[PDB]
């Protein structure tokens, strides 16, 4: 797979939210 | 891609090992003809031929008489050919494809490859025992194959 | 906005763009189409039938011969030389192939040559004539109707006559022991009309 | 990075996050120091880099 950048998205946070996803076979450090 | 050839008009050599050669996995050229004539790009000197029988001329291949190349480069001093000469040789398959439609049949006579003279007359030419043990192996590869 | 949605085509018709999109922050919708292509040529080119044949290998959509090895198969029988009166033994599916390149040949009577086949194999070894019986080492020769070869069609003296025949069943006929006699690897006269 | 202005684009705001459609890098570029500078295009200057 091998991105450079993902997630990128805006949610409305109602106190807590949640979101699930998959890291990608990039074997780095991800930045959030 | 670089190897060496047999020597022309060899006395009694092995024609079951021919048949083995020609039936080898990595064999898919095999074919006696006249060798036509040569070129110039050092690393592909084009070697053009006068096709006169196939055997396992194989990977989408068709029916003889062609006249392609078969070509040759600079490191290969031991597998030197002919202009006119008749010859014997296999090997790998062409690689299928060119600025044409096909490469069909511009054979590479890499590396590891089978060479050698095909008698043009045998009978002045001592016992026809060679030319008839090539014969005996063509027929070996023609009826019993791999 | 953050919600996200997946996009496919009905049923069996062909797609073409991105697969899913997201709302932005209240409008945009991203990377989706301005226009599209739901559907395409769902169906390919079908019976395209190179001429293919016996002595035959169709390439490239058209007609070719077979290489004579791969014909080897073929039943064996007596021929002659392409030069010469002198005999040997052939398959008629080697010799097709070498006449489809141009290669000289002749014929020669049933008994000319010392052919393979010419009478009854043992197990482990038989003809596509043939089979080994259920616990048994001797081969038995198959029906007519076991002719899971492709076979040629041939020309043979059967009953007094000459009549044209598959070669599998020819060659049931030669394996059970039944009187005949091969006259062409090419068929008979006897279906003109 | 020749300091040559290449596009423009609007988006109207209604989070205090504005999502600009996704610019793509013109097909042979002047490599380094590309800047965006942003303005309203309302009665304010409010130049964003």
């Amino acid at each position: 797979y091998f991105p450079e950048s993902w997630l990128w998205e805006v949610h409305l946070v109602p106190r807590r939210k949640q979101l699930q996803f998959a890291l990608p076979d990039s074997l780095t450090t991800w930045e959030i | 891609d670089c190897g060496q050839m047999q020597e022309e008009l060899d006395l009694t050599i092995s024609a079951e090992t021919r048949k083995q050669t020609a039936c080898k996995p990595e064999i898919a050229y095999a074919y006696k003809v006249s060798i036509t004539s040569i070129t110039v790009e050092n690393v592909f000197v084009k070697y053009k031929a006068t096709l006169l029988d196939i055997y396992k001329t194989g990977e989408a291949v068709a029916e003889k008489d062609s006249e392609i190349t078969f070509i040759k480069k600079v490191t290969c001093t031991n597998a030197e050919l002919v202009k006119g000469r008749q010859y014997l040789i296999m090997g790998k398959e062409a690689l299928q494809i060119k600025y044409n439609f096909s490469f069909r049949y511009i054979y590479p006579l890499d590396s590891l490859t089978w060479i050698e003279y095909w008698p043009r007359d045998t009978t002045c030419s001592s016992c026809q025992a060679f030319l008839a043990n090539l014969d005996e192996f063509a027929e070996d590869i023609f009826l019993n194959g791999c | 906005v953050g919600e996200k949605v997946t996009v496919s085509c009905s049923g069996g018709m062909s797609l073409e763009g991105p697969s899913a999109f997201l709302c932005g922050s209240s409008l945009k919708w991203s990377p989706e189409m301005k226009n599209a292509r739901c559907v395409q040529k769902e169906n390919p080119l079908t019976q395209a039938v190179p001429k293919c044949q016996r002595w035959e290998k169709l390439q490239n959509s058209r007609c070719v011969c077979k290489m004579p090895y791969e014909c080897g198969p073929s039943l064996d029988v007596c021929a002659q030389d392409e030069r010469s009166k002198r005999i040997l033994p052939l398959t008629v599916c080697k010799m097709h192939v070498l006449h489809c390149q141009g290669r000289n040949y002749t014929l020669t009577g049933r008994d000319s040559c010392t052919l393979p086949a010419s009478a009854e194999k043992a197990c482990g070894a038989c003809p596509l004539w043939g089979k080994c019986d259920a616990e048994s080492s001797k081969c038995v020769c198959r029906e007519a109707s076991e002719c899971e070869e492709e076979g040629f069609s041939i020309c043979v003296e059967v009953n007094g006559k000459e009549q044209t025949m598959s070669e599998c069943e020819a060659g049931a006929l030669r394996c059970r022991g039944q009187s005949i006699s091969v006259t062409s690897i090419r068929p008979c006269a006897a279906e003109t009309q | 990075p020749e300091g040559s202005e290449v596009d423009m684009v609007e988006e109207i705001d209604h989070i205090g996050i504005i999502s600009f459609p996704d610019f793509k890098i013109p097909s042979n570029p002047r490599y380094g120091m590309w800047t965006i500078k942003a303005k309203y295009k309302e009665d304010f200057s409010t130049t964003g880099t």
